[PDB]
């Protein structure tokens, strides 16, 4: 079944081969890709932690600066549950 | 995997050197520790050694030691010289990680998955020397010295560093890096605005916000022989057992430990190939 | 080989990815275990850690532990903790195995090949660590728990699993198709019609048939500190000691213990080739 | 003998490679389709397994249900014979 | 070393597989003996267990064990499964040469390489312990067996088990022409045609005709725990220490030992190619 | 410097890969083409072990079969020389 | 999404392949290029070198065949000064 | 860095085998000594075993051992049959560096990284024996053997010995050019014209004459169980705690020592590409 080469001529190819791993052992592209993918939804979230914020810092501007008068207790029961919709599409985002 | 790349360079219209440095750039060195044992006995592992760092005239980095008078400063070169003399010496340990498994006051790789995280550096000169100390240093700095003019300085040698540095020198390149992210989530963490936004480690942003003043108990759950800065911003990590006993075990085990100069596989040679 | 593939594929009409995927398809992992050493003291393999499993409201997964009330569960999540904070617990014990080596009663792998086969597994998330006690527990699993509604909960838990899962996350591929293999197989001992029949091992097929009433000795020749449930339908092969005297003797003799998560050797990185 | 490269220029090839081993060490290619293989004659050996199973069924039927009337003996001699001929078949294609 | 190939290939007219066969079978195994070890206690080599073998109508082998009866076989699998069962039992220790390396009396491979050059061989079937029976067999066959039937018996059964090896199967093929090797050596040292004399080891064609009868001191000098028949013909590289003590060196060892079924490297996996 | 994917589109490439090793190791190329070219000379040189065995041969023929007849002594000294150029041409080859 | 062979035949391409890594473990390329440009820099300051060792002669040529007279004094400075020059550009090459 | 070699080989019009030849030319051996230990006593590392060289009429090397008479010569075969005789002999030890890291009286390797440079040579026959103990000899020269005469001998030796050498002997080529290397700088550092003055190492070129005459200390700052010729014009470096301590430590650990006939990574075998 062999060709021998005076039917099919041998050809020999030569290089200088030089081989570098992207990332350093044990991390595997998988890991690497998984983290960068995280990062990237962790980046958008920012949005939520700020807004958050935001409403945390408004609960302390209403305690600080303060019956039958429910304007401010209006103004928290807002800001209580507005942070509470940012707390609960963090907390779906990490505990998928 | 191969795919993924694909459809990311061209989705970013970034070539596949940016793709590969994104993907790349997930990956830093933390944990950054002394090492000494003297012969089998109990081995120490240090990360307070340095207590401060400045930048001399010619771009040289200069250390104040830890127990040393507040402006007794010491070369880079005289470190690290004492160092490679100390029998007890054994180099610097550090963890492998992606940037996603950093979770403030813990990390998301378990205690026998960390134990494989481990490597072992010894400084090839004295950049490398200086690099592993830096790293150390930033890891373990206090509010007091997380100031705007540490932050330049730090900067201004790293930008001098990065430039003497080609990405081929992969080892570098990661001390680099973990050097990045180390200290512009420091600058963010002290409510001082980072040199780079990409560089703040993702889940501290997140904490920062979330864990403000008397967190819920569901939000700081998302979070939860070794000398540590307890003070120190960015080692919140040590406090954990769960990183701690993996470090002291990983170093007693009797199975030879990975370099850290050789994380990144390489093979120079010829290739020859016959066919008919 | 490599002809061997390419006849497979064009004979089936098969892609090379379908032709390389039903060669894969034939390993899988067998004797699961949970491994506990208390310093150098004696150590102790445990199959019989989860006696009941059920799938929650979000698809994750619940289990009732050995000695615990029967309605007793615990949470996936809550079981992976208790693990990782044991300081005895080293992780799982599996062996490698082609199906058609799966004789039953027996392997056929002489005990030192077996030797060869074992590997410790460290979970790296909480789906690594369902996976690896889903495999052990349908190995370990009685008549009395091999019931269409357990069929049912498995498969739902499997097919969500797989749908979180690429090809190459070769790991848990390879811990989810162990799943399907014993599985289909335990349907197929209780006569229940298997939800895939190329999933039925296929010595355990020829056994069910072959050894059912008072077998002649010449079929069953064909057939013939360990913790493992005596009445688990799957776990016939851990009565031989030609299987518990390598596993024990792995655990004390191989050095550097080769890790279930790196069975699958895998390079990235940069080629560049000179030539003129 | 050397080709400088004034005469021959030289090429640099450059890539990102990913290499991802298909089975899990110490499996080997030739082991998986040595199993491949066995468990593809396997299958086809269910019908021999099924049918040796028939002729169990069959005396079991027979024992169960009941001398100068022979023909319940005839009746087992013939499953019993198709029984050995199944056995036979199966034990060559293991004991080969 | 690739251009010698391409050269040979060429001046022979033979296709790259012929050239890289006719490569390949300058390499061979050698001093093959079973390794029995109770606990830590001193280990036993024995290459004398096999007194005689014979071939059984349906071409397997059959063995008539050291201090059993003239005419008592036993099975190669009854012996495989006796061994297997004995705790004692480690496999076969083999060592790799090259055809110019056996000087007949001795090993040109001085003692510290030749530690390098020794396995541990534990098989993976019948068919592969049969292949090392063999091999030792022929190693320590005195002259009374060393007869044309056992000749004929031993090239018919390396016929059927070499119609049954791919070439491919990299161990098995160099099990099968280590026994070629000593085989046609043994015929042609007991003045018999050999049924191919390019498998005459190429010393020991010289050593025949050199040493034949009080050979001056000059020619003698080109050729020079452990159970090896003295009467062996092919085994005389066993007499000298420079063998012996190098063996047993290499098993007391704290190194892991290299498995002789992973002397030839492979991969199979898929290589994805991203370029720009 | 980079080139943008919009300017010059990548290529991802794939297959299968089988690689086997040719030589059992710690045996090199090196080392197998070496004892190919040594068996290739000691085959060439079994002539000079034959015709050396040939002398020895006749030297035990006169010997055996057998003064100022100094016949035999001129026999015994033709073959004694001849053998003694077979063996020296044999040294040379070994101890090179 | 799989393509059957029949809509694209596989094609399958078989070689001899021999890999030799060109430098000594644990060496890196990185190092030997280093070391490459390092001695290419420490072959041209062999002028230097050369430079130093000659006012150091001419320097104890002043002193062993040797007051208002200054003109040695006058010598030994130029060759001082000179020697200076040379060890401050070593140094920098040196202390980069 | 393939892009450097590119850009080296057309600025300097060198073919790609000539920019890997000088590149590749920058590696050397250094601290050859033979390693003797009796069981798991103290070690001994002795560089000064051979105090003279002669080329024998036949181009063969011969020796006088230190401690033997004056003109009392041994072969170098009689001498490697003596080493391979005993069995305290463990073979040669020798460091690998680029020429840049050689800094006459100290090496620019830190000690805990010079651990990592060293190799235990098992000379696998005459020629390569040859060579460990003439880069030995080399090393250890006092200036009453550095002569004209011995020059022209040791360069006619190694010019037979090249001719004999293919650049596919990694390994030989490696001490070959290790001998140039040491022989050329030590006939520079006795006032001799070279053979090669690309041969003479580059800091040693500067220490000549920079440290002829009462250097100043900034001058002298840049170059700063074991037996080694302290009158060695080329063995400097032996003198520095910080080469000897990692060569003891290197020997005395139990993680297996790196061969030196293995520093060179090969690959030989079959490769198969399927694709559609
Ligand atoms: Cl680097
Ligand atoms: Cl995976
Ligand atoms: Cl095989
Ligand atoms: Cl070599």
């Amino acid at each position: 079944a062999a060709v021998p080469p005076s039917e099919a001529e041998p050809r020999l190819q030569e290089a200088l081969v030089v081989v570098n791993a992207l990332l350093p052992a044990p991390i595997t592209l998988d890991d690497a890709l998984g983290s960068l993918d995280d990062t990237r939804r962790l980046v958008k979230a920012r949005a939520l932690a700020r807004t958050y914020h935001a409403c945390m810092v408004n609960l302390e501007r209403l305690a600080r600066h303060h019956t039958i008068d429910g304007a401010v207790a209006a103004h928290q029961d807002k800001m209580r549950r507005l942070a509470d919709t940012c707390m609960a599409t963090i907390l779906q985002m990490y505990m998928s | 995997s191969a795919a993924t790349i694909l459809k990311q360079a061209i989705a970013g219209d970034r070539s596949l050197v940016e793709a590969a440095e994104a993907i790349s750039q997930q990956t830093l060195l933390r944990l950054a520790c002394e090492v000494r044992q003297v012969g089998d006995r109990q081995p120490r592992f240090t990360a307070t050694s340095i207590a401060r760092v400045d930048v001399a005239p010619g771009c040289r980095l200069r250390f104040v030691l830890d127990g040393s008078p507040e402006d007794a400063y010491v070369t880079s070169e005289d470190y690290f010289k004492r160092c490679c003399g100390q029998s007890s010496y054994r180099g610097f340990a550090v963890a492998v990680l992606t940037a996603n498994e950093d979770h403030v006051h813990s990390l998301a790789v378990p205690p026998l998955v960390l134990l494989h995280r481990f490597s072992l550096f010894n400084p090839r000169d004295l950049l490398d020397f200086e690099l592993a100390c830096l790293l150390m240093y930033l890891e373990n700095c206090p509010r007091s010295h997380a100031t705007p003019s540490t932050f330049a300085k730090v900067l201004a040698w790293l930008g001098v560093a990065g430039r003497r540095t080609s990405p081929f020198e992969r080892v570098r390149c990661l001390f680099l890096r973990s050097c990045h992210w180390v200290l512009n989530t420091l600058m963010f963490m002290v409510h001082v605005k980072p040199f780079d936004d990409e560089f703040v480690l993702p889940h501290w942003y997140m904490a920062r916000y979330l864990l403000a003043n008397n967190p819920p108990p569901v939000l700081s759950a998302l979070f939860c022989c070794v000398a540590y800065n307890p003070a120190g911003i960015m080692g919140s990590c040590w406090a954990s057992e769960e990183v701690r006993a993996p470090l002291v075990y990983w170093w007693l085990s009797e199975t030879p430990k990975r370099q850290t100069s050789s994380l990144f596989y390489q093979f120079c040679g010829s290739l020859e190939v016959l066919f008919q």
